[PDB]
């Protein structure tokens, strides 16, 4: 049961510090290189750092050299990226991946990623407002406004409704806070005869709102 | 540092299509090139290693070719679940470098968007800000033009759009346009119109309401 499990991502201030960990199961980390590879929102895959088998040597990208340290604790079978003097542009999802120059000399096993967001903004949970159906078949939803940082989860009728649901990619407002909306189309005959609750989660702020979406006054 | 350039950056194709992606290295890298597949919110999956070899458990319809500077990934018969972003990667020297990625999109017939306009909630208004939302549901292609008319006036740099990933069942997109103003500025205006231009539409569709 070979796997790479990471943790440690989150919000830090510019100039702050974070340590990401990468736990190996069912193989010995020290038999492989571990590479950290990062993916800035929307961008490609940028290699960041690599540590050699047995901890023989260590390499860093120039954008990161002198700020980040890669190592591992073998008794813990876990690799680490220690991130110091973080800047805005370090915001990315961070992956660890194993590698060796023996076949297949490619990155066969990867961690799932953690979000590192580097910002001077505080954590903030969203406000959740209903999108009340106007006026066949009609639409309603939830506006999830003003939160930080990512991510946010949305689900409908506590997961008993999925078909026709579109939760939109968050958009970074010029206030610095994220906003998104989750939306669903329903039969206009089953509205006002069935209750619709959207279930918004914002783990970073420990915010969980459930919202009853119903028609308007006039 | 060895540079890897993929071609093209994006493409549209239908199920059953033969699709080929190319990768060009800034210098000779033997056959030490790998191909990865990535789906939103998931880590990359190794597909091909050593330029042309199929990674264990990957289905026979994925294949690779090339050596030196020019490399190629082929998908002989495109399957539904094959829409992703594909990356080549050079493994010949430290550090390993990736191509920029090739987003494989699924080509289908033009479908018109159902438009919906949502007023600000009586709950939101009590905070001094007003969000008006315009929805474009289940359409193709991605390209669209959403216009905000407010008392017959065009708007500039005060609305924001978001677009859904390609749908599971019908491969359509969906789009939200969100207009944001102040309460005192929302209160002093009447007609709120969202004008939609799209290829699947015979004539630009306006969805409005009365304050």
């Amino acid at each position: 049961e070979v796997q790479l499990v990471e943790s440690g991502g989150g919000l830090v201030q510019p100039g702050g510090s974070l340590r990401l960990s990468c736990a190996a199961s069912g193989f010995t980390i020290s038999d492989y290189w571990i590479h950290w590879v990062r993916q800035a929102p929307g961008k490609g895959l940028e290699w960041v750092a690599g540590i050699t088998p047995a901890g023989g040597y260590t390499y860093y990208a120039d954008s990161v050299k002198g700020r980040f340290t890669i190592s591992a604790d073998t008794s813990k079978n876990t690799a680490y990226l220690q991130m110091n003097s973080l800047r805005a542009e370090d915001t990315a999802v961070y992956y660890c991946a194993r590698f060796v120059f023996f076949l297949p000399y490619a990155m066969d096993y990867w961690g799932q990623g953690t979000l590192v967001t580097v910002s001077s903004a505080s954590t903030k949970g969203p406000s959740v407002f209903p999108l009340a159906p106007s006026s066949g078949t009609a639409a309603l939803g939830c506006l999830v406004k003003d939160y930080f940082p990512e991510p946010v989860t949305v689900s409908w009728n506590s997961g008993a409704l999925t078909s026709g649901v579109h939760t939109f990619p968050a958009v970074l407002q010029s206030s610095g806070l994220y906003s998104l909306s989750s939306v669903v189309t329903v039969p206009s005959s089953s509205l006002g005869t069935q209750t619709y609750i959207c279930n918004v989660n914002h783990k970073p702020s420990n915010t969980k709102v459930d919202k009853k979406v119903e028609p308007k006054s006039c | 540092d060895i540079q890897m350039t993929q071609s093209p950056s994006s493409l549209s194709a239908s199920v059953g299509d033969r699709v080929t992606i190319t990768c060009r290295a800034s210098q000779d890298v033997s056959t030490a090139v790998a191909w990865y597949q990535q789906k939103p919110g998931k880590a990359p999956k190794l597909l091909i290693y050593s330029a042309s070899f199929l990674y264990s458990g990957v289905p026979s319809r994925f294949s690779g070719s090339g050596s030196g500077t020019d490399f190629t990934l082929t998908i002989s018969s495109l399957q539904p679940e094959d829409f992703a972003t594909y990356y080549c990667q050079q493994s010949y020297t430290t550090p390993p470098t990736f191509g920029q990625g090739t987003k494989v999109e699924i080509k289908r017939t033009v479908a018109a968007p159902s438009v919906f306009i949502f007023p600000p909630s009586d709950e939101q208004l009590k905070s001094g800000t007003a969000s008006v939302v315009c929805l474009l549901n289940n359409f193709y292609p991605r390209e669209a033009k959403v216009q905000w008319k407010v008392d017959n006036a065009l708007q500039s740099g005060n609305s924001q759009e978001s677009v859904t990933e390609q749908d599971s069942k019908d491969s359509t997109y969906s789009l939200s346009s969100t207009l944001t103003l102040s309460k005192a500025d929302y209160e002093k205006h009447k007609v709120y119109a969202c004008e939609v231009t799209h290829q699947g539409l015979s004539s630009p569709v306006t969805k409005s309401f009365n304050r």
